[PDB]
Order: structure tokens, then C-alpha cells, then sequence
């Protein structure tokens, strides 16, 4: 089962593997017991050319594992920019919504990606998205008084 | 002529014992060295000062006292001092790390390290005396070792010198110069473990202190040496009666006598007249009936308290200096009418009166008018109870969160002496209460 | 008391160390060789607090340096002041620790604690009465924060009756974008509310903030940071260093600021702000209970003052510092607690900083420090409850079960740190 192969490959970043396995008909779209696809673990750990190629190859770009996390989420939490873009070109849902209600610019408020924040607002992003507790990002630059976040935001 | 023994625990006891010794020694024409030309008997006496100093033989005369603390940056200025030739260097004791402004420190960790030494260097103190009567204990209620330490070492001078006298003299706190916030845990915790073994106890409020050093003195900041100075005039008009001759107050069974009527109400409040500015030379003299109807406003009082609330069960005044004993009667029969003065129903009117008529000394570079009178009163009056309110009060405010308690219980302390010490506290207070006030 | 041993860890600990010792060397009149210079008694006193006395009259900083990483070894070394530490007091490992706290805490940092148990033992024994130990570190890496709770966990169980102190810098997303920093952090704060004393929490937050918006520096480094740093440890160990009137101690420190075990996490500030390059006694008062000089990144206005101490330094009038210390005790009175009656004390050290006529240092412990435990908590959980690289962790042993109880912990902290905020 070539499925496990890529999974692993894809968060280790190896490339060949990855080109390899799928010639071979691995499943671009396999997932681990927790409902992670390769797409998943790429976009989590940062290899943007297996993102891509993942891409190419039939990788359903709004995926969620079993907590109601995209691709998207992932990237926006861990801080990969240039992921994140390509994520966008390629059909990613701006506002996907995850099982604490977290859309990818709620996570990347908190974690301070400030960039990414500005990415994600030029592409859609609802400045009014509500998580579990009733907090938009913008609540969280007031309660967090990141004055920098909170700019960025009034746009 | 027996013997006292004083006893100076912590900072703030040995600082003040430092500058009561000084006034002792220009009392009796005593010099640093402890030499003393007019002593006609060498290397022995019986004169009414030897009761505060010893002779060797080699005609040195040496105070009987003792100085503790547990660490050793206080006492090693009186090692280095003017009078460091005074003291024996037996006399003077040191550890190497404080009570951290903590009770329990004091009581029942480090102080358990040297408490032995302690009583084994007052023994021999104890066993130069032919008749000893007891002890002067000097210590604040706020630090570490003067509330831990002292009632530590109160219990133990209880077990081996039963029969003897024992007062104290206690710094009690004031915001203005305090050290410690724990400072009000400290005043309780040892306030109710001394109480049993303390017979008579004047409690000097740094507060009253504070505020003469400023209005009569004219000290916009005052410091330990200000206060320190001004204390020892009063303590020494106190004690002045156990070192010269007299007809008041004549050993330490008559300050029990005459000022606390009931054991546990064993705290007297002092009164002192007149203060005046060194820089004031030529003032004009104040008259015997001036001077006394000063000790009854309660801005001279040594601890901030309104004794026209309370009531009156003893009161001894103690002057010296010019005073003509017709004179003080005439000042008493006045102020019998034209002030609210009540005394408790079962206790006799009577004012004692004591005149020594050498006036005080003072001090080179203090800050005090030569006076040719001035008085001390010594009164038991029920106003004294607010000084204990007012502490008790800001006990309650951080006891009811068990703010800072933990450090107290780490240091080997149940929390439940804390309960038992503030319910002795509010038995005290209600003991003025039914005397009245 | 008297002689403190000071441990510095990791590469922040070891950074913002060496800035302490060459601000409080040039205060002692100590040259980069040791010899004294200076033109003052003041400055010999209390020396021996923080270096032992070698011969030659030569004073050498108890001081002692550790990382796995040995790379900040040369660095420290290559600094002025770098050839006046013991070279016995260095303690390197092979391997660093990639910025996980287990492998400091469990793995690498556990194989090297025994090591630095030596020197710590033998620098203890040569004190006449030592009162305790500093520790400078971040908690946002792998060394500072795992082997630093490690040691202090170690050095608790061998001086149980000694005073910990640490100086722990906290991560901020503006000075390090590396997301694991927020689990390194929780859980060394779980073991810093059990094993430390007392805590100065010197928040990168906030000095980024100071710097960037206040100071002008458009592009904030690591030097312009630990100038805030240098400063502030300055400040606070005043009264440990000059006579003064304070007889200063860490122990004596720890009884009147620390009112319950757990909230002893304090929130230092200082004043003047200044850069690298380039005041009355009411100014000082006014800006030392300003939200922007506080090098804790929370509001004092949001919270409640349990406890303050206040150290001036240079030449004024105690009773101007007294006025105004009463004053701004007046119009802030709705900020300090009710129930510690007297809690707000002031120090004054005739003796200033370099290039400062006049300083301040604050030193609060105060409720509004939650919302710095409340911003770390948010991080945390955002980054634990997708699983994000905990195997980096388990994989050196962790139990999962280590991060709720830490987390768990840090919840618990600013429950109770609200709890006396509301009380009355
Ligand atoms: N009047 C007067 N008060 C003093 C003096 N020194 C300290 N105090 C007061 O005493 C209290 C502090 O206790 P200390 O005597 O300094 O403490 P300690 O006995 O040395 O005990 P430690 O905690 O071990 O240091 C505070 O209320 C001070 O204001 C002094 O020289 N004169
Ligand atoms: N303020 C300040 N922060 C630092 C310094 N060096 C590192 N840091 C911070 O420390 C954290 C990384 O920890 P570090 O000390 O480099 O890791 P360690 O070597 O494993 O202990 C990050 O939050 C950095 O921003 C410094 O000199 N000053
Ligand atoms: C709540 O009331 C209080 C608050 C703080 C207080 N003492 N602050 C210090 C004491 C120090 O050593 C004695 C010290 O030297 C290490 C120090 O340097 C920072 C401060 C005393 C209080 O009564
Ligand atoms: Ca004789
Ligand atoms: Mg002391």
C-alpha cells in the first residue's frame, strides 16, 4: 500500500518519493487514522514543491482531517507564507470553518503571522468570523493588545 | 543595691541600647574607656549605679547588659565605636544569617542555633550579681529576631530565673518607617507568647516618635539616630530611679506596684516634657506647671493613642531637675479640675511623685535644649487599647486572605498559632474594655 | 546576608549575562581584568555579594556558564569582559538542543546536569553564608528552559533552604518566529510556579514594543533588546550591591513580595527609556507606573498592585521621592490592593547608573501579569489542539499527558491571579 509511503514522504519532504510513489499509483489523496492527507503534512511542514506537485496531481486543496482542518488551517498556523499563497491559487476556502470554529486568519491572529494575516484579508477573509467563543480576529488583537495586529486589521 | 540586667535583641534594640548606654555613661561620669574618677571606691561599691555597672578591679566599670542579633552589621558598629572599649566582647553575640523579618525564623529555626549560647553568657552576667532582680529587654516588635527571637528567648528566662522581674521596652511600628509588610503578624506573634512572662512592658511607637522629631524638633525627615536619641532621654528618665537614689519606682517589684494593677494589663504609657530644638539656646524656661500639664496632651505621649477617651488606674510622675515639691502639688491640684482626667472607681486618685533634682543630660551632637526641668510621666490608662486596635486591624485585613502565612508555616510554624495568637489579642482588648473605655 | 551564586543558560541566558556583569563591573570600578578602579569605598562594601575575592586582589564573578551548545562558549569568551569568568566555571555540551525543551529537559540537558552539580558545589562551598542563586534564561528555546528547570529542580533538592531567583525572558512572536516557543515556554512556567522563589518576567514582547514604538528603532536587534535587559537587572539588584539603608537580601525580598507560594512572577520597569546612543523626581514616579515602561507586556490599569517596590538611584531629596510616592499612591488608589496594608515601599541608592544622572526601577507584583500567561495559553492552545510537531517532544520520552497538566497549570495560575483581583 503505497497510500502510507506518501503520506510519509510528504512530511518529510521527499521529493523523488514522492514523484516516484505516484507514478506507481499511490493515492494523492490517502489519509492517516486521524484523517490527514499528504497535502496535509506538506502544507504542515513546510515543502512548498511537494505542495505543489501534490497539487498537480489531483490533491483535493480543501481537504479536512477528523477536527475540521484544511490544508489552509495548517499552513496559516505554522507560519508558511508562500504555502499559504499557493494554497489560495489553487481553490483553498478563505473562510473554511474547523471544530473550534477557527478559520486560517483566527490562527494566524494568534500566532502572530502578520504577513500572512494581510494575505488572507486581500484574498476574502471574513473579518466578522466568530470561533466557539464568540471571538473575531479582531478580538483577539484587542483582548491580546497586539496594536500591530489590530492596524493590519483596518483595512 | 541589686543588679539589672539588660538584655538588647536586633537591629532596632541594639541601636537604641548603643545610645542608652552613651547617656548612662554622661549620667555618671563615666568615660569611653569605662574609667570613672569619681568613683572613690575601686574595684567594688555598693552605690545605687552599680546596679547598671560592674568593676573589675583595675577600675573599669562595665554595663551589665548583653546584645544579640542574628546577623552582624548592627553590632559590629558598637565594636567599632566610641564606646567599644565599654563593653566585654562576650557580651556582644552574633549569627551569620537573619530572621528575614519573619517570626517563625526567629523563634523556631535560626534562633534555636544560638539561644543556648545566649543563656549561657547571661549566666555569667548573672553570676557576678549578689542580689539580682531581673531583666531589661529591648527589641522591636517588627523584625524577625526582636519578635521571634525575644519571645523565644522570654520563655527561657522564665524556666531559669523564675523568681525575677522581667520588663521590656518595644519599638512598636509605624508606616513612616517601617521595614516589613508582616511587620502587624510579627507585633501579634510575639505580643501573645511574651504576655504570660513579661511583667511590665513600654511600648514606644515610632509613629509618636516620628512626629515630635518633626514638630519639635523642626526634623523634616527624621532618622534612626533622631528617633534613637530621643528615646533614650525618655528610657533613661525611666530607669534613672534604679540608678540613683530616691523614693519612687526603687526596684523593678515597684514598677509592678505601683503601674499595672492587673497582670495582663501590664503596658504603661509614657509621657515626656518638654522637648526643645538644640537650636533654640536662650528659650525662655518652662515652669513646673507648664511641664505638667504638657505630660496630659496626647502629642507628647510616646505612643499615639487619646488617654481623655479612657481611664486612669495608676499614674507616677518622675522629675528632674529645679522642681520645688510644693510647686508639683500646687501644678496637681490644678490638674484635677480644669482637665478631663478619670481614674477607674477602685483605684485610688493619687499621682506618685519622685523628684530628682540633678536636670537631665543630653547628648553631644544630639538634637535637644539643655532643660533646668523636665519630667517623665508614667501612667496605666485604658487609652492604651486603640495601639493594640489599630495593629489588631491590619492583622485581620491580610490574616482573612492568609496573605503571606506560607512563609510562616514553612518555617516550621502552625498555622493555628496564628488563630490563638489573634484570639489572645481580642481577650487583651476586651480586658480594657471592662475596666473601661 | 551576603554571596550569591549566579548560573546563566542557553544562549539568551548567556547573552543578557554577560551584559549584567560588564553594567555592574563598570559600577564596582572592576576592568575587564579584574582590578578594582574605582574612585569610591561605596563600590567595595558589598562586592563580595557577587564576586569572590582571588589573589592579587583580584574579584572574580561567581558566576557560571552553561550550554549545550558550545559555540556561545567562544562567544563570551571573545566579549571584554570575557576573560574575568573561571574557565573552570564553563560548562559545554556537544549537541544544542534545536529549540526543544525535551531534549534540554530529558535527553542532552539531563546527561550534562551532574556536571554543572560540580562547579555549582564548589563555588557554594566557598561562601561564607550564601543566600541563593540567579538564573538568567529564555523560556522560548531548549536549553535555557529544559536544562534550566532541570538544574533549578536539582540545586532545590541539594539547597532546599536557599533563595531561586531567575530573570526569564518570555517569547514573542515579533522577535521569533519559531512556533514551538510557546510549548517551551507553558512548560517551564509549570515548573517555575513550583521550584522558583521569585521571578522578574522580562517579556521580548515588550521589548520590542519599547523599542520599535517608543525608542524610534525602526529594526529592533537582540543589543538594542538586552539594553532595556542590562539595565533593568541593574536596577533591580540596587540595594543587593550599595549599603544604602536597606540591608538587602533575597530572602527578605521574597517575604514581602510574595503574599501566596504561586504568584511570585514579577513585573519589572524602569525609567528613563533610553537607546544605545543617545529628569525631575515627579517625572521618575509618574513614568514608573506607565503601562509603556514596563518590560512585562500587560497594563497595570487592567489589574490590581498586590505589592511594589520602587529603587531611585542618583542624588535627590528623600522626602520629594516620599511626596511623590504618596501622590501617586493617591490618584491610583483603585489599583492597589486594600487587604496588604502598606505595601507599596520605596529605596533610595545615592549611586547612579552610567550616562544617568537620575533612574528608577520598578519592581510590581501585580495581577495584570495574567494577560502575559493568558497570551502565551492562547498560542499554546492554538498550536495543541492540532498536534502540531508534538512528536519532536514524545519522541524524546515526553508523556502527552505532560502538556494538559501544564497547560492545565498555566489555566490555574491566572484563575488564581484573578481570584485577588476581584477580592476586596
Ligand atoms: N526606633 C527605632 N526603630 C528601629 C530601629 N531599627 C529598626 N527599627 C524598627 O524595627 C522594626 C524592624 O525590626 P528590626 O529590629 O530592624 O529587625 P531585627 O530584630 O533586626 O530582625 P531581622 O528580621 O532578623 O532583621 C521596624 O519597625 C523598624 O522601623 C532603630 O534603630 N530605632
Ligand atoms: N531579549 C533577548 N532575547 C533573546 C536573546 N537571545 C535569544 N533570545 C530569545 O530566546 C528565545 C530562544 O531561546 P535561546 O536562548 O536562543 O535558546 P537556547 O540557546 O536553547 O537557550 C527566543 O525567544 C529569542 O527571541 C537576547 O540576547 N535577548
Ligand atoms: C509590600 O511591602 C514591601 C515590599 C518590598 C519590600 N522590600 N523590598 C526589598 C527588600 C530587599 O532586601 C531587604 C531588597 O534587596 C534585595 C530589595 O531589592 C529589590 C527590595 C518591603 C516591603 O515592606
Ligand atoms: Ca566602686
Ligand atoms: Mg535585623
Amino acid at each position: 500500500d503505497l497510500g502510507k509511503k506518501l503520506l510519509e514522504a510528504a512530511r518529510a519532504g521527499q521529493d523523488d518519493e514522492v514523484r516516484i510513489l505516484m507514478a506507481n499509483g499511490a493515492d494523492v489523496n490517502a489519509t492517516d487514522a486521524s484523517g490527514l492527507t499528504p497535502l496535509h503534512l506538506a502544507a504542515t511542514y513546510g515543502h512548498l514543491e511537494i505542495v505543489e506537485v501534490l497539487l498537480k496531481h489531483g490533491a483535493d486543496v480543501n481537504a479536512i482531517d477528523i477536527m475540521g482542518s484544511t490544508p489552509l488551517h495548517l499552513a496559516a498556523l505554522i507560519g508558511h507564507l508562500e504555502i499559504v499563497e499557493v494554497l489560495l491559487k489553487h481553490g483553498a476556502d478563505v473562510n473554511a470553518v474547523d471544530t473550534w470554529g477557527d478559520t486560517p486568519l483566527h490562527l494566524a491572529a494568534i500566532m502572530g503571522h502578520l504577513e500572512i494575516v494581510e494575505v488572507l484579508l486581500k484574498h476574502g477573509a471574513d473579518v466578522n468570523a466568530q470561533d466557539k467563543f464568540g471571538k473575531t480576529a479582531f478580538d483577539i488583537s484587542i483582548d491580546n493588545g497586539n496594536e500591530d495586529l489590530a492596524e493590519i486589521l483596518q483595512k | 543595691m541589686r543588679e539589672c540586667i539588660s538584655i538588647h535583641v536586633g537591629q532596632a534594640g541594639v541601636q537604641i541600647g548603643n545610645a542608652c548606654w552613651e547617656l548612662y555613661c554622661l549620667e555618671h561620669g563615666i568615660q569611653p574607656d569605662g574609667q570613672m574618677p569619681s568613683d572613690k571606691t575601686i574595684g567594688g561599691g555598693d552605690d545605687s549605679f552599680n546596679t547598671f555597672f560592674s568593676e573589675t578591679g583595675a577600675g573599669k566599670h562595665v554595663p551589665r547588659a548583653v546584645f544579640v542579633d542574628l546577623e552582624p552589621t548592627v553590632i559590629d558598629e558598637v565594636r567599632t565605636g566610641t564606646y567599644r572599649q565599654l563593653f566585654h566582647p562576650e557580651q556582644l553575640i552574633t549569627g551569620k544569617e537573619d530572621a528575614a523579618n519573619n517570626y517563625a525564623r526567629g523563634h523556631y529555626t535560626i534562633g534555636k542555633e544560638i539561644i543556648d549560647l545566649v543563656l549561657d553568657r547571661i549566666r555569667k552576667l548573672a553570676d557576678q550579681c549578689t542580689g539580682l532582680q531581673g531583666f531589661l529587654v529591648f527589641h522591636s516588635f517588627g523584625g524577625g529576631t526582636g519578635s521571634g527571637f525575644t519571645s523565644l528567648l522570654m520563655e527561657r528566662l522564665s524556666v531559669d530565673y523564675g523568681k525575677k522581674s522581667k520588663l521590656e521596652f518595644s519599638i512598636y511600628p509605624a508606616p513612616q518607617v517601617s521595614t516589613a509588610v508582616v511587620e502587624p503578624y510579627n507585633s501579634i506573634l510575639t505580643t501573645h507568647t511574651t504576655l504570660e512572662h513579661s511583667d511590665c512592658a513600654f511600648m514606644v511607637d515610632n509613629e509618636a516618635i516620628y512626629d515630635i522629631c518633626r514638630r519639635n524638633l523642626d526634623i523634616e525627615r527624621p532618622t534612626y539616630t533622631n528617633l534613637n536619641r530621643l528615646i533614650s532621654q525618655i528610657v533613661s528618665s525611666i530607669t534613672a530611679s534604679l540608678r540613683f537614689d530616691g523614693a519612687l519606682n526603687v526596684d523593678l517589684t515597684e514598677f509592678q506596684t505601683n503601674l499595672v494593677p492587673y497582670p495582663r494589663i501590664h503596658f504603661p504609657l509614657a509621657t515626656y516634657a518638654p522637648v526643645i530644638s538644640a537650636e533654640k539656646a536662650y528659650h525662655e524656661q518652662l515652669s513646673v506647671a507648664e511641664i505638667t500639664n504638657a505630660c496630659f496632651e496626647p502629642a507628647n505621649q510616646m505612643v499615639k493613642c487619646d488617654p481623655r477617651h479612657g481611664k486612669y488606674m495608676a499614674c507616677c510622675l518622675l522629675y528632674r531637675g529645679d522642681v520645688v515639691p510644693k510647686d508639683v502639688n500646687a501644678a496637681i491640684a490644678t490638674i484635677k479640675t480644669k482637665r478631663s482626667i478619670q481614674f477607674v472607681d477602685w483605684c485610688p486618685t493619687g499621682f506618685k511623685v519622685g523628684i530628682n533634682y540633678q536636670p537631665p543630660t543630653v547628648v553631644p551632637g544630639g538634637d535637644l535644649a539643655k532643660v533646668q526641668r523636665a519630667v517623665c510621666m508614667l501612667s496605666n490608662t485604658t487609652a492604651i487599647a486603640e495601639a493594640w486596635a489599630r495593629l489588631d486591624h491590619k492583622f485581620d485585613l491580610m490574616y482573612a486572605k492568609r496573605a503571606f502565612v506560607h512563609w510562616y508555616v514553612g518555617e516550621g510554624m502552625e498555622e493555628g498559632e496564628f488563630s490563638e495568637a489573634r484570639e489572645d489579642m481580642a481577650a487583651l482588648e476586651k480586658d480594657y474594655e471592662e475596666v473601661g473605655v | 546576608m551576603r554571596e550569591i551564586v549566579h548560573i546563566q543558560a542557553g544562549q539568551c541566558g548567556n547573552q543578557i549575562g554577560a551584559k549584567f556583569w560588564e553594567v555592574i563591573s563598570d559600577e564596582h570600578g572592576i576592568d575587564p581584568t579584574g582590578s578594582y578602579h574605582g574612585d569610591s569605598d561605596l563600590q567595595l562594601e558589598r562586592i563580595n555579594v557577587y564576586y569572590n575575592e582571588a589573589t592579587g586582589n583580584k574579584y572574580v564573578p561567581r558566576a557560571i556558564l552553561v550550554d549545550l551548545e558550545p559555540g556561545t562558549m567562544d562567544s563570551v569568551r571573545s566579549g571584554p569582559f570575557g576573560q574575568i569568568f573561571r574557565p573552570d566555571n564553563f560548562v559545554f555540551g556537544q549537541s544544542g538542543a534545536g529549540n526543544n525543551w525535551a531534549k534540554g529537559h530529558y535527553t542532552e540537558g539531563a546527561e550534562l546536569v551532574d556536571s554543572v552539580l560540580d562547579v555549582v558545589r564548589k563555588e557554594s562551598e566557598s561562601c561564607d553564608c550564601l543566600q541563593g542563586f540567579q538564573l538568567t534564561h529564555s523560556l522560548g528555546g531548549g536549553t535555557g528552559s529544559g536544562m534550566g528547570t532541570l538544574l533549578i529542580s536539582k540545586i532545590r533538592e541539594e539547597y532546599p533552604d536557599r533563595i531561586m531567583n531567575t530573570f526569564s525572558v518570555m517569547p514573542s512572536p515579533k522577535v521569533s518566529d519559531t512556533v514551538v516557543e510557546p510549548y517551551n515556554a507553558t512548560l517551564s512556567v509549570h515548573q517555575l510556579v513550583e521550584n522558583t522563589d521569585e521571578t522578574y518576567c522580562i517579556d521580548n514582547e515588550a521589548l520590542y514594543d519599547i523599542c520599535f514604538r517608543t525608542l524610534k528603532l525602526t529594526t529592533p536587534t537582540y543589543g538594542d533588546l538586552n539594553h532595556l535587559v542590562s539595565a533593568t537587572m541593574s536596577g533591580v539588584t540596587t540595594c543587593l550591591r550599595f549599603p544604602g539603608q536597606l540591608n538587602a537580601d533575597l530572602r527578605k525580598l521574597a517575604v514581602n513580595m510574595v503574599p501566596f507560594p504561586r504568584l511570585h512572577f514579577f513585573m519589572p520597569g524602569f525609567a528613563p527609556l533610553t537607546s544605545r546612543g543617545s529628569l525631575t523626581v515627579p517625572e521618575l514616579t509618574q513614568q514608573m507606573f506607565d503601562s509603556k515602561n514596563m518590560m512585562a507586556a500587560c497594563d497595570p490599569r487592567h489589574g490590581r498592585y498586590l505589592t511594589v517596590a520602587a529603587i531611585f538611584r542618583g542624588r535627590m531629596s528623600m522626602k520629594e521621592v516620599d511626596e511623590q510616592m504618596l501622590n501617586v499612591q493617591n490618584k491610583n488608589s483603585s489599583y492597589f490592593v486594600e487587604w496588604i496594608p502598606n505595601n507599596v515601599k520605596t529605596a533610595v541608592c545615592d549611586i547612579p547608573p552610567r550616562g544617568l544622572k537620575m533612574s528608577a526601577t520598578f519592581i510590581g507584583n501585580s495581577t495584570a501579569i495574567q494577560e502575559l500567561f493568558k497570551r502565551i495559553s492562547e498560542q499554546f492552545t492554538a498550536m495543541f489542539r492540532r498536534k502540531a510537531f508534538l512528536h519532536w517532544y514524545t519522541g524524546e520520552g515526553m508523556d502527552e499527558m505532560e502538556f494538559t497538566e501544564a497547560e492545565s497549570n498555566m489555566n490555574d495560575l491566572v484563575s488564581e491571579y484573578q481570584q485577588y483581583q476581584d477580592a476586596t
